[PDB]
């Protein structure tokens, strides 16, 4: 009831968060799938109603949604900013996440690790009535959005997300970001070199973590695998006869005349149509899964990247400072920079202080004593400061508060 | 063995019965077709897109030789441009970049402007900016 | 346009919010369900392709999802904090939510009420499912097979395990507040913790300390009201029973 | 008939899974914000 | 009475037509099995789990009279452990957490 732990140190932790944004866009034709280049089957399929229009309409609704999903996640700013050629950010080392023109692709280094770590007869399935529509935004252009977002973040911080971009030194941008955590600016400037080294080392460990065999991109790789097996299963169902004499329409039309081939051909259509109906229904549910993730990704960039978010454990573990978006295959990777408190120390604390028979409370901080003398200190850091009337506000008398302690408050103007 | 099948039990290979030579079967070129319409209110000019299809086998898709003269436009004309999305007909490629009006795919967008024709272009991400950081 | 109202008083209100997290993990043996012990039917099922291979894959995906759902909401701290032996929290009364060591399980007193508000009596398949494990008289009573292949997998995190997470979360929040969720847990008197929490609402710290005893009584009585709502016929667990 | 009955149940389970999973994500968010910290989001962590 | 039916309208009780006694029906399929194994590139050792199956009833359920020896070794031995999730065979229980 009278002990507190005030950290005397800190650690800048750069954790990574991975989120799917869009999945592969696919379109399926009934005629190619169910009644492949068959006049008799196609003429017998149109009497099953407007199922096929629903199939095509549903998939197109998904396909346009995937293009939309990338828009909210990435197309948050209509101004493409460019980082200045001079990399002078108070010792911060950004070269390994900003785009590097020394490669044919204008992606960045951490962005390239990601593309190589996701593995995409795949083309054979594309010729059986299945088509994969390319994304509206190509990888190079999505990488330009992230570069624009970064260039605004480093150069302008959160201002560019709330209107016109406002250039500000990165040393001051981080300085206020500490101020938003409740950490006074003097903490950063007094040890700016230390913070930069921790941040620079923190980014390096991300490269080593991804560069090794530890494949942490399970979510993005799962999206590719989930789509691949769904398509692979869908095409595989064409080999099942569903109780028919054969699983290929061409043979049936060759060995049987229409009047008695109607029974057999109808059997395949029902089975194939049902299997296709299963695929779209499963895809629609998955689209909701991605749409929820896409909205979460858009929300995170709006708050984590474009600003500083007070939401705990939303923009990284610990007191979140600011994030960096990185394009990844079928998703986005965030590099949350968080202010993690470090080594602590025992301290005896009292809720208030009684000097002239009146209780003194801390304006911003807590009263601590390291054994002999009482001090008022920051909550998230330890800089002891003398108790002064300008650093405390008086309210009431000393016989109401529990735990108050005698002590002398230095008057700043008496001497 | 005389017939080779794929995962879908569709013959992707065969041997000629007359001569014992291995012969390959691949499905004929196919794909969906889309139409870019600026709007009946605006005009009636339309650009047709053959998705993921080479421009070299467009006219053979239909028997335009013995069809109405209106269908001969696909066997001639300079409005035939190839894109990653597929073969685009009825629009002209333009070096300039503008905001996206009708999304197409692979980063290109189509729009109608002014003599009068539909233009296919790479969408502009936005106004180029360079923050005066110091 | 020249009149304002300012509260001269306050009331500490505690309200209960119930959110589903995980649902019953069910797996179905398609061959048994559709072709139970029938070899002839099983052959005909293969003619329909790999339909139920997806179904088992789909249900299995749901089954693993529930464990992920429970983990990401409860398993947020990797340190299992324990409440200190002395319950001196500036007059606050946490006995009704902290774990009770006297009970065989670590479930707190309120958690006992919640478990009693959800019943399986209005269920035929599930209720008779449990009785099988308690049956010894029956010979070769394999109830994984009696229900046409319908089985309910057990949750990965048992109730006792989950209760430890909540106790750890309560212990961290009580003794450290918010720091333990943002790094190493930092001890701090509960009176100081609430004073900061008040400071986050825009009311100075002196409000809490000047009437700390009054606030403690309000919170303790507020906790007592939840008991009547849950310990009476009032069934507020509608979002879980459904 | 049985396959369609089984397929229908599985499809309904997937929809219910998303709703529960959506609730689970909200529960984690509330635990992350309401429990592990103090949230200024009005009506997100109680009434008041 | 001549026979009994359960909720699913399937036979679950019946009386012997000769002695007019009471007897039940005990289906026996045992399809509820799971396989636990690390990556095949790492090792070939495998542990088998039987959901909600009594460890003592495994030999009767498996119908050992028509099983290969490779499966018989999974019905008995020293590495047999009972868990609330079912019977686990092929894995050595350890106190540590
Ligand atoms: C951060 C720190 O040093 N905490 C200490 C703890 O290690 C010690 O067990 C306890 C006993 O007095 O006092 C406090
Ligand atoms: C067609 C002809 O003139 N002669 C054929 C020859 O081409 C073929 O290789 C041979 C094998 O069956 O049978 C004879
Ligand atoms: C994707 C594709 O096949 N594009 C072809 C190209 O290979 C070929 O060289 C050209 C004419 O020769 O026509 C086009
Ligand atoms: C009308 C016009 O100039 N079109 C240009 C062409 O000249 C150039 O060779 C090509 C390569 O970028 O881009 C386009
Ligand atoms: C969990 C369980 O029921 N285990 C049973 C036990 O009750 C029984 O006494 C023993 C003898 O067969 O077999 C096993
Ligand atoms: C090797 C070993 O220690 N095995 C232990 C055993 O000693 C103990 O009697 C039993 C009951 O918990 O659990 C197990
Ligand atoms: C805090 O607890 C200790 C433990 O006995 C007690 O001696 C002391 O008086 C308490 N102080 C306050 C302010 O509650
Ligand atoms: C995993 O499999 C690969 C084969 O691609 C092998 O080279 C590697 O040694 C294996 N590692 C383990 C731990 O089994």
């Amino acid at each position: 009831n009278n002990s507190i732990a005030i950290p005397t140190n800190f650690t800048i932790s750069v954790t990574t968060e991975i989120l799917p944004v869009s999945m592969t866009k696919t379109s399926v034709d009934c005629t190619m799938y169910i009644c492949g280049d068959s006049t008799e089957c196609s003429n017998l399929l149109l009497q099953y109603g407007s199922f096929c229009t629903q199939l095509n309409r549903a998939l197109t609704g998904i396909a346009v949604e995937q293009d939309k999903n990338t828009q909210e996640v990435f197309a948050q700013v209509k101004q493409i900013y460019k980082t200045p050629p001079i990399k002078d950010f108070g010792g911060f080392n950004f070269s390994q996440i900003l785009p590097d023109p020394s490669k044919p692709s204008k992606r960045s280094f951490i962005e390239d690790l990601l593309f190589n770590k996701v593995t995409l007869l795949i083309c054979a399935q594309k010729f059986n009535g299945l088509t994969v529509l390319p994304p509206l935004l190509t990888d190079e252009m999505i990488a330009q959005y992230t570069s624009a977002l970064l260039a605004g973040t480093i150069t302008s911080g959160w201002t560019f997300g709330a209107g016109a971009a406002l250039q500000i030194p990165f040393a001051m941008q981080m300085a206020y970001r500490f101020n938003g955590i409740g950490v006074t600016q003097n903490v950063l400037y007094e040890n700016q070199k230390l913070i930069a080294n921790q941040f620079n080392s923190a980014i390096g460990k991300i490269q080593d973590s991804l560069s090794s065999t530890a494949s942490a991109l399970g979510k993005l790789q799962d999206v590719v695998n989930q789509n691949a097996q769904a398509l692979n299963t869908l095409v595989k169902q064409l080999s099942s006869n569903f109780g028919a004499i054969s699983s290929v329409l061409n043979d049936i039309l060759s060995r049987l005349d229409p009047p008695e081939a109607e029974v057999q051909i109808d059997r395949l259509i029902t089975g194939r149509l049902q299997s296709l109906q299963t695929y779209v229904t499963q895809q629609l549910i998955r689209a909701a899964e991605i749409r929820a993730s896409a909205n979460l990704a858009a929300t995170k960039m709006s708050e984590c990247v474009l600003g500083q978010s007070k939401r705990v454990d939303f923009c990284g573990k610990g007191y979140h400072l600011m994030s960096f978006p990185q394009s990844a295959p079928h998703g986005v990777v965030f590099l949350h920079v968080t202010y993690v408190p470090a080594q602590e120390k025992n301290f005896t604390t009292a809720p208030a202080i009684c000097h002239d028979g009146k209780a003194h409370f801390p304006r911003e901080g807590v009263f601590v004593s390291n054994g002999t003398h009482w001090f008022v200190t920051q909550r998230n850091f330890y800089e002891p400061q003398i108790i002064t009337t300008d650093n405390t506000f008086v309210s009431g008398n000393c016989d109401v508060v529990i735990g108050i302690v005698n002590n002398t408050v230095y008057d700043p103007l008496q001497p | 063995q005389q017939f080779g099948r794929d995962i879908a039990d569709t013959t992707d290979a065969v041997r000629d019965p007359q001569t014992l030579e291995i012969l390959d079967i691949t499905p004929c070129s196919f794909g969906g077709v889309s139409v870019i319409t600026p709007g009946t209110n605006t005009s009636n000019q339309v650009a047709v897109l053959y998705q993921d299809v080479n421009c070299t086998e467009v006219p053979v898709a239909i028997h335009a030789d013995q069809l109405t003269p209106t269908w001969r436009v696909y066997s001639t004309g300079s409005n035939v441009f190839q894109t990653r999305a597929g073969c685009l007909i009825g629009a002209e490629h333009v070096n300039n970049s503008y905001e996206c009006d009708i999304p197409i795919g692979a980063g290109i967008c189509a729009s109608y402007q002014t003599s009068q024709s539909i233009i296919a272009y790479t969408m502009s991400l936005g106004a180029e900016n360079s923050v005066a950081y110091s | 346009n020249n009149s304002i109202a300012i509260p001269t008083n306050f009331t500490i209100s505690v309200t209960t919010e119930i959110l589903p997290v995980s649902m019953t993990k069910t797996s179905v043996d398609c061959t048994m369900y559709i072709c139970g012990d029938s070899t002839e039917c099983s052959n005909l099922l293969l003619q329909y392709g790999s339909f139920c291979t997806q179904l088992n894959r789909a249900l299995t995906g749901i089954a693993v999802e529930q464990d992920k759902n429970t983990q990401e909401v409860f398993a947020q701290v990797k340190q299992i904090y324990k409440t200190p032996p002395i319950k001196d929290f500036g007059g606050f009364n946490f006995s009704q939510i902290l774990p009770d060591p006297s009970k065989p399980s670590k479930r707190s007193f309120i958690e006992d009420l919640l478990f009693n508000k959800v019943t399986l009596a209005d269920a035929g398949f599930i209720k008779q499912y449990g009785d099988c494990l308690g049956d010894i008289a029956a010979r070769d009573l394999i109830c994984a097979q009696k229900f046409n292949g319908l089985t309910v997998l057990p949750p990965l995190l048992t109730d006792e395990m989950i209760a430890q997470y909540t106790s750890a979360l309560l212990a961290g929040t009580i003794t450290s507040g918010w720091t333990f969720g943002a790094g190493a847990a930092l001890q701090i008197p509960f009176a100081m913790q609430m004073a900061y929490r008040f400071n986050g609402i825009g009311v100075t710290q002196n409000v809490l300390y000047e009437n700390q005893k009054l606030i403690a009584n309000q919170f303790n009585s507020a906790i007592g009201k939840i008991q009547d709502s849950l310990s009476s016929t009032a069934s507020a667990l509608g979002k879980l029973q459904d």
